[PDB]
């Protein structure tokens, strides 16, 4: 008359770890093709009926959110790895996802899952104390910063949309991260903004904060559009009597005052424009909507003002100018305005838009791409996202190691030897741990197009020779010198990525039981 | 600033005649923006066709296939408006290629306006060259738009 | 050949011609493939080369690649391939004549 | 309604196909910068794409095929 469950779910043995991998390979077989400079992009279609189009792993998985409760744990350590390193966050699903491939066949074969993560344990020790012997230490070595930072993006955008337009863009990657506080690099202080119209080479650095230029309503533009040293203010309210869209009845206590409340509520936008002019502004900014008294009282007072200001823009400004923003205008110091050495105004995508120049107190930029598509300026942006970051990881870190798979073959060979001295079960795993490596390589060469057969075995005997950074060419379908061709990324990528790659590997492969609680 | 003012004997006539003028300014827009045009009634098309098709050969390597299927892919447009205007496309194509070889390179249209003969030289159907420009260009990055999609997620609609 | 033969002709026919010749590349494709050869990379290398060579550009399978046919002992008679042309053509007239199918008894 | 504008009839098609918005934007983009090919553009991107399906099916990687393509585009500009 008695029951255990009642719609309680429970899942034990052996079949739960092979079902846990299964479940696990299928995020990696999602993020499988996002591998490499010529990763392919995947479309996703959101609750929120947007569409998301990207190549980055850390994208795609974080919108993925796998359902289930095992494979979730590669959403956790891709996020670790988003976190801690801010980049590999494909191949440490990739690397984790193989390592499991392997546990599979051992686990039928009767290999307990405590051997098998035990010789993981090892194996990512072994590799670990390699992959630091390989790392150099390096920074401007028979050159020069820019020198360095110029071949790095250059690298990044090769074989792009902007491969001819190399020469425009990476100069724009290389003083956007110069342009930063050279102490914590922060890629949130570099802006990109998409201008439709133009050619891919016209496109702008700015120091300063550029503005979408909302403006359409009749008697605008009557006010100075230049400052050689303005003061700017920015305020969170709006400055308008009568919009195009809103409307207000008139209720008073007398009638003489019928004619008066129309009046008054000009006095009252004309005194917080006022007492903005007390303040002594040149710029006035507003995430809210200014009209047309405001531009023609401002005017008069040889102020420009320009309202609507996206809110993420706004606090850019601030962080531009080094002013403060406020809300009311009765309460404004001069010590909330900012100072820029240039307000001007550009004809960037054949349309005029408002923007501050030469900010002395600046800590960000503004880059701004131009193209004939909207699909053409987002490729220009991701193009530029990788190439920005490898210009921050190579000033930022200068402990380096070759990427292009070279680390990985050069680990891998190091676990293939230590293989002749391993003996017993554990000999077995070292070597499944080290096949993993070579999965990197691979499927940059398949997702590149490349024979992946021709050029792993062409890396095996290269390395065999003690040929230790070559790895695979993406310009030329060959194998070739990936740190003198300045193909790297920072030693803690690698130490960073196998360590959690093997954490999730271990932490799904120790599962075995998974309770639900439903109802 | 000016005002085009429409009239018609109803609704769908106004509509339809009022946004007529919306093409025709686009295209007096460009002109004035871009001198250079170049004739229409897809001759472009089978120029850069052949042109595509010649170059194709001396490649002698794996690229002859996409450079061959490219000019194939740009005879769909000659070959779209003899379908559309009752034509046969194969003998109408035959016959634009056959002309811009065997006579003179220069541009040679199609029929589809119902005018006594093609040669565009003499109808006054014309393109500007910044909108063919711009439709070869952005229809091929489309294409690669596409073609580099290997997976593909939806999720519901909130 | 007849790609480029089929250039001198007009309407329908340079169409087909082409097609035709198309036709033909099933036997060098699936030599390949038999062979454990990339299909697009021997065929390739067989049509570029025969810029140069006539007879003497095919696949051995013996060196596993496109090599010279006379040197390797590749020959076959010209009444092998001269009616596999013809045979092969007339099998595809009788095909598309048909039309219907009746029963009599 | 009765029309044969490329541009209004792509905008009033309402697909959930992901692919088939990507030939929607394409028109858009035409139609907003030049405002004549915004039928041409998917026609022939479509015809590229079909050309790409017997490419892929012989053999041809697609990104040998994207590569392919964008040479031949350059091709066609210098001659036009």
């Amino acid at each position: 008359i008695v029951v255990l469950k009642e719609g309680t779910d429970a899942s034990q043995g052996k079949g739960q770890i092979i079902s846990n991998i299964n479940a696990c390979v299928a995020v990696q077989e999602a993020l499988k093709p996002t591998l490499g400079p010529l990763g392919s992009d995947i479309l996703i279609v959101t609750s929120n009926q947007k569409t998301t189009i990207s190549n980055d792993g850390a994208t795609i998985l974080k919108l993925l959110d796998v359902v289930h409760p095992a494979a979730k744990t590669l959403v956790d350590i891709s996020r670790a790895q988003d976190a801690e390193v801010g980049d590999g966050t494909t191949s440490v699903t990739i690397l984790a996802g193989e390592l499991m491939k392997e546990a599979k066949p051992f686990l039928e074969e009767g290999i307990s899952s405590h051997l098998i993560m035990k010789g993981y344990r090892k194996a990512v020790s072994l590799a670990v104390e390699k992959i630091n012997e390989l790392a150099v230490d390096i920074t401007s070595e028979k050159s020069s910063g820019r020198e360095l930072l110029e071949r790095c993006a250059r690298t990044a955008m090769s074989s792009k949309l902007i491969h001819n337009n190399a020469d425009f863009f990476v100069k724009m990657c290389v003083d956007a991260v110069l342009s930063l506080d050279r102490n914590d690099l922060d890629d949130k202080l570099i802006g990109i903004k998409k201008i439709p119209g133009g050619a891919m080479e016209e496109s702008l650095f700015i120091n300063g904060v550029a503005f979408k230029k909302t403006f359409s309503y009749a008697g605008f533009e009557q006010q100075p559009k230049k400052f050689n040293n303005p003061k700017i203010l920015s305020l969170n309210v709006e400055l308008e009597l009568k919009a195009e869209k809103d409307n207000a009845e008139v209720r008073v206590e007398h009638v003489e005052d019928y004619q008066a409340i129309v009046d008054a509520e000009w006095q009252l936008i004309f005194e917080k424009l006022r007492q903005v002019e007390e303040t002594g502004a040149n710029i006035v900014l507003s995430k809210l909507p200014i009209g047309d008294l405001a531009t023609q009282f401002f005017a008069d007072r040889n102020i420009f003002c320009a309202g609507r200001v996206s809110a993420d823009d706004m606090n850019r400004v601030i962080q531009a100018v080094g002013g403060s923003i406020q809300s009311t205008t009765s309460d404004i110091k001069p010590e909330h305005l900012g100072t820029c050495a240039l307000f001007e105004e550009m004809q960037i995508g054949s349309e005029r838009y408002n923007l501050f120049q030469g900010c002395p107190q600046a800590k960000t930029c503004t880059l701004l791409l131009r193209g004939g598509a909207e699909q053409v300026i987002a490729e220009v942006e991701r193009s530029l996202h990788d190439a920005i970051m490898i210009v921050k990881r190579a000033l930022q870190n200068k402990l380096i190691v070759a990427g292009g798979g070279a680390t990985e073959m050069e680990v891998s060979k190091c676990l293939r030897d230590y293989s002749k001295t391993i003996a017993g079960k554990q000999q077995m795993i070292i070597n499944a741990f080290a096949k993993a490596l070579e999965v990197i390589p691979r499927q940059l060469c398949e997702n590149a197009g490349f024979d992946a057969i021709e050029i792993l075995n062409k890396l095996r005997l290269a390395h065999s020779k003690g040929e230790k950074w070559y790895g695979v060419v993406f310009e030329t379908e060959n194998i070739g010198d990936n740190f003198a061709k300045f193909v790297w990324e920072p030693a803690l990528v690698k130490i960073n990525a196998l360590n959690s790659a093997t954490e999730a590997t271990n932490l799904i492969l120790s599962v075995d039981e998974t309770i639900t609680n439903k109802g | 600033t000016v005002t085009c003012f429409v009239r018609g004997s109803n609704k769908m006539i106004v509509d339809e005649a009022e946004r007529a003028l919306h093409d025709s300014l686009c295209v007096v827009r460009n002109l004035v923006k871009d001198s250079r045009v170049v004739y229409g009634g897809g001759a472009a098309e089978v120029t850069m066709s052949l042109a595509v098709s010649e170059e194709a050969d001396k490649q002698r390597g794996i690229d002859q296939y996409a450079f061959r299927g490219f000019a194939q892919a740009l005879d769909t447009i000659p070959m779209t408006l003899a379908e559309n205007s009752g034509l046969d496309p194969i003998g109408t194509l035959s016959t634009l290629k056959s002309k811009q070889l065997k006579e003179k390179i220069s541009n040679i249209g199609v029929d589809c306006l119902g005018y006594g003969s093609n040669d565009m030289k003499e109808l006054f159907v014309v393109d500007p060259f910044i909108g063919k420009k711009q439709q070869i260009l952005l229809a091929t990055q489309l294409c690669r738009m596409i073609l580099k999609i290997d997976n593909v997620i939806i999720s519901g609609k909130d | 050949r007849l790609s480029k033969e089929a250039r001198s002709m007009e309407g329908v026919q340079a169409f087909i011609w082409q097609e035709f010749a198309s036709a033909l590349e099933v036997i060098p494709t699936t030599l390949a493939e038999n062979a454990g050869l990339n299909s697009i990379k021997v065929v390739t290398e067989l049509r570029s080369k025969h810029e140069n060579g006539e007879l003497n550009d095919g696949i051995s399978v013996r060196r596993s690649g496109t090599t010279n046919t006379y040197e390797e002992h590749i020959l076959q008679p010209v009444l092998v391939s001269t009616s596999a042309i013809t045979l092969a053509s007339e099998c595809v007239k009788s095909i598309l004549r048909i039309d219907d199918i009746a029963f009599s008894r | 309604t009765i029309t044969n504008d490329g541009a209004t009839i792509l905008s009033q098609m309402e697909l959930d196909n992901e692919i088939a918005k990507l030939l929607v934007q394409l028109s858009k983009s035409q139609d907003d910068e030049i405002g004549d090919g915004t039928t041409g553009v998917v026609v022939l991107a479509s015809a590229l794409l079909d050309q790409a399906l017997e490419l892929i099916q012989k053999g041809i990687h697609p990104i040998k095929i994207a590569n392919g393509f964008d040479e031949a585009a350059k091709l066609a500009i210098s001659k036009l």
